[PDB]
């Protein structure tokens, strides 16, 4: 007998719906019924209808049963997630959604929407990908389920309705590290420090490996203590990025007061119409306001809404920007531009800027 | 109130992660009082109070500590410890378990179900559905039922095995590809689980110089966004000219408009239409998807289908982010994919050489050169791999490349050249 | 009494044909009257007409004082030169601008020429910005006036009539500090080295001030040698810029066999429709071959007349590529793409792309 | 022939340098044989043979030179040697005077006359109209002439001091601006020759870290490419309406595509033309001039004029190739400049203070971060000084932007911060 080992996930072809199943790579076209609810046609003709609900990712098992006992109704057993956390059934009886819809959000409260028809040209708000935070991460600036919960508890009326005049993503990162999309959303919240780390010359010399951690710093701003054996800090150097705490758990930079989310904007994935593009700091730091957050989330409002207002169909953020600029975004906005806005992080080689960061090219 | 600052974001009209914790304390403190098989029925309140004491605080309260595996693996379980162990002793040990999840996150309730037994039996009732990565996650449990647990998943009807984490290969991810999507160019799903099973090992025993991830977009869309988050993103796309049925356009052109909404937001002009018809120049087309995103009746890609290869996709750490450029414009996708896993085993034999402690691929092909990174695939060098030429003269050129010289000899008779 | 030291340059403004002096700063318009000849209007109503022609830079006193004595027959003894190194004469008698032109040819061989017209849209090239090459220079890979006078030849027809759609800017740079605006230039051509230095270490040690010359290597492919009082050089980091033979005498890396040019395309100054740009190389590497130097000739007038067959009036060289792209550029202009110019100078930081390189911004 | 290669280039239609040096070397040669004062009779002749030589050798025959001057200065003069002096004696030494140009090179026939007759009897004969910074060039003489044939020029009916070389102060230069074109935002001429006289010293008496230099374009076409290849551009603009006669434009109109060739090749889509009137948006236009180029007779710059300065430009070496960026967005010019000459010595004081061996001030400015920069000048961040905020979240922030805690007091207490 013993202990099986790499065996893998279980092949998924086995766990699609019958109707999904029958006609894997045979779609003729899809189409938006309303929000939350897209229905796929086969080239065989067979229907069905897709219903998407957003989660809040943390799941109880006991929801997550529940779901499955939503799923052995309204969709024959069967049900998947979306790359943005949001519970998806397929529905084969259209004149059933209008319940499971019900159901759903009286048994689990999980919304229906977070799509979008480029067809009319009119976007619902999707989830906000997340991290960890203070919930299971050791190295946050920000947490995440809360600040989450927060704005999308301000911006609902955009998720279950198409309000959009182009598509939207909103992100999140716990600390530098930026776990997830969040260095190429439209909005981005990320967690900073603005405090250098106090060495703990104790635990550096119990736990730390020095040329590792001195190794990690990207501005240099570490250097061997010989004497001694710990690390000294040139303050001057250090922008408090918080990777020498990865490496050694004496290199603490946590002030309760001082750290906070940094909110960068005009980042895009996908190919269309312009090519993708990394995240732009226009908002040095918000403030930890939990539980609520009023500082952030004014701000990621006040930032939507300005987009929102004057974008044209299609016309993404960073789109927008395109055609106004910078000078006329950060008035709209409402925002202030200081010296922090003014790239100064030396190690990124200017040659990245030539490179082909898209699938865009002619053959 | 126990919890007053957290119970107010139990308000609102979106679906509470407070609501989740609250009911998983309530319900598995309920089971093990039923006589249930429960060994850490605490979890989930011990884990509440802990984000209510950092909510006043405003400081996390996990710490840095020891290395944690189950036998047979390297990767998998991440280990976490509370800094208030002794004032809550449930949560002194809580550790993450990364489950690997089936390919475009399609699922059976008889295998969740499956899941919500075991970890309800040894963990916490915490999960996260689904992680950035992928994983199904499990949301804590100690360091003395990790093995069982997974001894457990093995034993399911519907097994689950452990996903990756450290310096391994990641748990592959894919997009819903032909499943659901009309615009997919390739099989993402049965590429992702093939990739997955092929490199086992890479997975689950941690060898390399740091992470590797690998994500399969349908098409140019990246709706997995394999460009920003996978060092190595395999992106469906088409050679030959984009299918356009003219009768369908012209039920879009009944209300839609093609002028303003398709036509002047080509990226490069090559779609037009004069009202009576449809005409695509492939030559000037970067197949952006946009059109056919306006009009999926109407548009499809062409029949030649493969993927581009982006390489160096990551977040900003050490030397910057990284949205992944090109590598290798077109590749064929058939099983069992010889030239993409060539490819790749070209890449890990290389990178784990010449790559430095916790280096990046991406990092690596910035120290050591595209030149270099070539020859290692073995693919020549291609005008799509850049935005622009070099804007500086300072080439290096290979010895062989010279004209025979005094000079060249004279290098020759020192030992260098 | 002494010496007199710190007069500076004569004032400009004695220096300054009357007309000129008077209607200065209150001029109404200008208009390109044929190749070589720009008549530019007072609102006193007094016209001049500004006569341009070609030089070789290069000037014998000889030729500087034939052109006096034409200056004091036809423009009342003023005359300037241009920031191209054409030279101009000022002629108030329209009947006298012919007489002009034709003696100019006659006494020194200069031709009419080297103007554009921006309105009508037809343009002329105008002269070559170059440097010392063999003539002076002690760091040349390539010669300056060699090449320039081969190139002229093959292309004197683009000098002295409005023949091209948009402006194009040939340069050259006899080594890699590029004196001049090359690195900003339609067309560029840029001498280059293939070979690294071998240390004279006897040379290195009675001349060089080693830790400066350590510190002018771009890759950190310079070390001291302490034991030997010099320096060692990887080879595996050299990339032939040369900066150290500037720095240095016991570091030549000259080959005679190897050093060339590069041909590099695409920049632009001027703000007119599309932001400045460097250029860009497309061509790696060509021989010296004196006195004509036909293979680097051929390549120029390829890339030329590419570019004029197909660009729309006032689209330069890099706002054709804007409209094409690289991969048509290449095909088109029939040049191979390599290797060597996927950029790899490693030192220049990211941000530097990020900064406004231009005076186009919105009040 | 003695010089069968320089030969094959007295052939062909553009005028030959080779040419200008056999003439210099017939006359001068002749004019010793006459009898006149001339104390290099074969300079030109024997440039000539080298410059065969070097031909022939695919190679310069020059070779680092020993470092000379005129009395009182320390720069202005580079020393240059033939590695081929005992084989042509007439060039074994043979120096560079660089002598200040007037500015816009605007000369009468007196000065240039004075200049030939002092370069007849001290040099070679040869000279380059102009050197790239904008200097006249006295090609070619020996040691023992520098200094008198210094005091000659400054004795001259109309004089002409030396020009600028090696860590100083470069001779500064200007487009034509005002004295011949109606684009001119500024009187680029007068503002070259103000600084000129006002920096005398940090010009002949090299006392920096290296090089720097200015140049002067009186409007955004930037005619003489100041952005490019000087180190701070000054560079015309203006702050309101652009003027438009609406007669002159529809006399353009009857003959020239006005929606071709000028509405749709502005950057920014801020200028409309209707058939009876044009309009521009000059809150959208950026001051590219183009419209003006193309309609001079009914087109000009605002009236509130000034400057744009453009910081960090130079050639490649050490960190990279630079077109210069927004450093001052708006600067008046008006004499005596006192606001430019301000911010020109605050940088030279700092540069000189923070600036290593050979460091540029666009190097320096990288190095240190443009918030110290901007400090340094008194200026505060412009988003126009950006194509685009910042990609990462590492930013440094001021101690006293931070809010008190116990953090920071423990940082105050160990003496950081
Ligand atoms: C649901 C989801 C599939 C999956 O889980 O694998 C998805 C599904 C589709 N995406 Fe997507 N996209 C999904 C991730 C994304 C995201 C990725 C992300 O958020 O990180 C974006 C990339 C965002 C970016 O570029 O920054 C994405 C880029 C697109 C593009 C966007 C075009 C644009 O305006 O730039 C198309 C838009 C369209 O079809 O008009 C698209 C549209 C679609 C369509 C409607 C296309 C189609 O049917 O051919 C798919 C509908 C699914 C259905 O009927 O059930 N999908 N798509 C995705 C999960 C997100 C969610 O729950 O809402
Ligand atoms: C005489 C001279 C200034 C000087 O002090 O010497 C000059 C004079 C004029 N320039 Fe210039 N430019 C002069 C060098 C330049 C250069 C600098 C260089 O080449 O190093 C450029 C920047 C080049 C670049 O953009 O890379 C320059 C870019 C322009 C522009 C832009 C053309 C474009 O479409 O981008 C204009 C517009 C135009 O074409 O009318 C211009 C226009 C003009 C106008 C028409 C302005 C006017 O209202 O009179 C002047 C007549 C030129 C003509 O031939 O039509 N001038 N001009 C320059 C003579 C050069 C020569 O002998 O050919
Ligand atoms: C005479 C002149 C060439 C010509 O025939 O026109 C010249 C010639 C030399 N240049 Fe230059 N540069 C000349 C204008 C320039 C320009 C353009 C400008 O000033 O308009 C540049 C680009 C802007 C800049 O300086 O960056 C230029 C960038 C350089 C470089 C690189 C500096 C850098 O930061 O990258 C070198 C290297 C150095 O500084 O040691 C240099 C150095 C030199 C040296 C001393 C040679 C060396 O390797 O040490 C040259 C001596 C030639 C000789 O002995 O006859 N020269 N050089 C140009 C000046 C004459 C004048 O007074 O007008
Ligand atoms: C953005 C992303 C990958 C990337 O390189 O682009 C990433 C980024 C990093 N993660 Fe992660 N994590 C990413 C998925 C996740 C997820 C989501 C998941 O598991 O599916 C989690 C939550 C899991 C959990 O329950 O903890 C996650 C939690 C962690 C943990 C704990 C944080 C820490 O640094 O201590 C590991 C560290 C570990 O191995 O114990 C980590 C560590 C890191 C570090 C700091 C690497 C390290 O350990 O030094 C990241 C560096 C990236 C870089 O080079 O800048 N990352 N990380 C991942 C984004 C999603 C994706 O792959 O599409
Ligand atoms: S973004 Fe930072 S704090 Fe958040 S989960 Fe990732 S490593 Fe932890
Ligand atoms: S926080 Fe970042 S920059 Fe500061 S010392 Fe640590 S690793 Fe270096
Ligand atoms: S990336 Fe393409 S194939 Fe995949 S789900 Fe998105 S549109 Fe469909
Ligand atoms: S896919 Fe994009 S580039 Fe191609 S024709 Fe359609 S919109 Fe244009
Ligand atoms: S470009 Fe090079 S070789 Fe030519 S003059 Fe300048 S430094 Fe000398
Ligand atoms: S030639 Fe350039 S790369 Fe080579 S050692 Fe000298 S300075 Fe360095
Ligand atoms: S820079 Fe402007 S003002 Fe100067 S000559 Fe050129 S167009 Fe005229
Ligand atoms: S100067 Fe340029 S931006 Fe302004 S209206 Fe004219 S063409 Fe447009």
């Amino acid at each position: 007998e013993g202990v099986k080992t790499d065996f893998g996930p279980p092949y998924f072809r086995d766990l699609l719906h019958p109707v999904i199943a029958k006609n894997y790579g045979k779609w003729k076209y899809h189409e938006v019924v309303k929000p939350g609810v897209i229905k796929r046609v086969a080239e065989s003709g067979d229907v069905i209808y897709v219903v998407r609900f957003g989660t809040p990712r943390l799941l109880s098992i006991y929801t997550v049963r529940e779901l499955c006992d939503i799923a052995d109704k309204y969709s024959d057993g069967y049900l998947r997630w979306t790359s943005r956390n949001n519970v998806e059934f397929f529905v084969t009886d259209e004149s059933k959604i209008d319940d499971l819809i019900n159901e759903v959000q009286e048994r689990v409260g999980f919304p229906c929407g977070g799509t979008w028809d480029a067809v009319k040209g009119e976007y619902g708000l999707s989830n906000i990908v997340h991290t960890q935070g203070w919930i299971h991460c050791h190295t946050p600036a920000i947490d995440a389920s809360g600040i989450v919960k927060a704005v999308m508890d301000e911006l609902y009326e955009y998720f279950t309705d198409h309000k959009l005049p182009a598509m939207c993503r909103i992100s999140l990162a716990c600390c530098a590290n930026m776990c997830g999309a969040v260095h190429a959303s439209d909005i981005a919240i990320v967690g900073i420090h603005r405090t250098p780390p106090i060495p703990n010359d104790e635990a550096i010399r119990k736990t730390c490996e020095i040329p590792s951690t001195v190794a990690a710093c990207p501005t240099g701003a570490l250097k061997p203590d010989m004497k001694n054996k710990t690390i000294k800090v040139d303050v001057e150097k250090c922008m408090y990025c918080g990777n020498c705490y990865t490496m050694c758990p004496g290199m603490p930079l946590f002030d309760p007061e001082n750290d906070g989310a940094a909110i960068m904007v005009g980042g895009k994935l996908s190919e269309a119409r312009r090519m993708p593009e990394l995240s732009k700091v226009v908002v040095p730091w918000v403030p930890n306001e939990p539980p609520r957050w009023p500082t952030l989330v004014k701000y990621v409002k006040q930032i939507l809404e300005a987009w929102a207002a004057n974008a044209n169909k299609h016309e993404r953020l960073i789109e927008w920007v395109d055609r106004i600029g910078w000078e006329r975004f950060f008035e709209l906005t409402g925002l202030e531009f200081t010296q922090h806005l003014i790239d100064d992080y030396r190690i990124t080689p200017y040659f990245y800027s030539e490179f082909r960061a898209s699938t865009q090219f002619k053959w | 109130s126990e919890t007053p600052l957290l119970d107010e974001l139990e308000k609102g009209p979106w679906p509470s992660f407070v609501k989740e914790i609250k009911k998983t304390a309530e319900l598995m403190e309920k089971a093990a009082a039923e006589g249930k098989d429960v060994k850490m029925p605490k979890g989930a309140r011990g884990l509440l109070k802990q984000l209510e004491i950092s909510y006043k605080d405003k400081k996390t309260h996990w710490k840095h500590g020891g290395i944690v595996s189950v036998v047979g693996y390297g990767g998998g379980v991440i280990g976490r410890y509370s800094d208030l162990g002794e004032q809550i002793p449930e949560v002194e040990h809580f550790h993450t378990m990364r489950i690997n999840q089936p390919s475009g996150w399609f699922y059976s309730t008889k295998a969740l179900r499956g899941l919500c037994d075991v970890w309800e039996k040894w963990g916490s009732g915490l999960t996260n559905f689904h992680g950035s990565t992928g994983d199904i996650i499990f949301l804590g449990t100690r360091s003395e039922y990790l093995q069982p647990c997974f001894e457990d998943l093995g034993n399911l009807e519907i097994p689950f095995d452990i996903g990756g984490s450290g310096s391994d290969l990641r748990t592959p991810s894919a997009c819903m590809g032909p499943a659901l999507c009309e615009f997919a160019c390739y099989d993402t799903l049965e590429l992702c689980y093939d990739l997955t099973m092929t490199y086992q090992d890479e997975l689950h025993r941690p060898m390399w110089p740091y992470k590797f991830k690998i994500k399969c977009a349908g098409c140019p869309n990246d709706c997995v966004a394999s460009k920003a988050r996978s060092d190595f993103a395999i992106i469906g796309t088409w050679k030959d000219d984009i299918k356009v049925d003219q009768e369908a356009v012209k039920e879009y052109a009944s209300w839609m408009d093609i002028e303003n909404e398709v036509v002047k937001l080509c990226p490069t002009g090559a779609i037009k239409w004069d009202g009576k018809e449809l005409t695509i120049d492939n030559r000037e087309c970067v197949r952006c998807m946009h059109c056919i995103n306006k009009m999926p009746k109407a548009l499809k890609p062409g029949d030649e289908r493969g993927a581009t290869i982006l390489i160096g996709g990551k977040a900003p750490f050490v030397e910057g982010a990284v949205i992944g450029w090109v590598a290798v414009p077109f590749v064929e996708v058939e099983k069992p994919y010889d030239e993409i896993k060539e490819i790749l085993e070209a890449i890990w034999d290389w990178w784990d050489e010449e790559g430095k402690f916790r280096e990046r691929i991406g990092e690596l092909i910035w120290r050591k050169g595209m030149r270099e990174f070539l020859k290692v695939i073995g693919r020549e060098a291609d005008v799509r791999m850049v935005k622009a030429p070099r804007n500086n003269p300072f080439m290096f050129f290979e010895k062989d490349e010279l004209k025979p010289s005094a000079y060249t000899e004279e290098l020759k008779k020192r030992g260098m050249w």
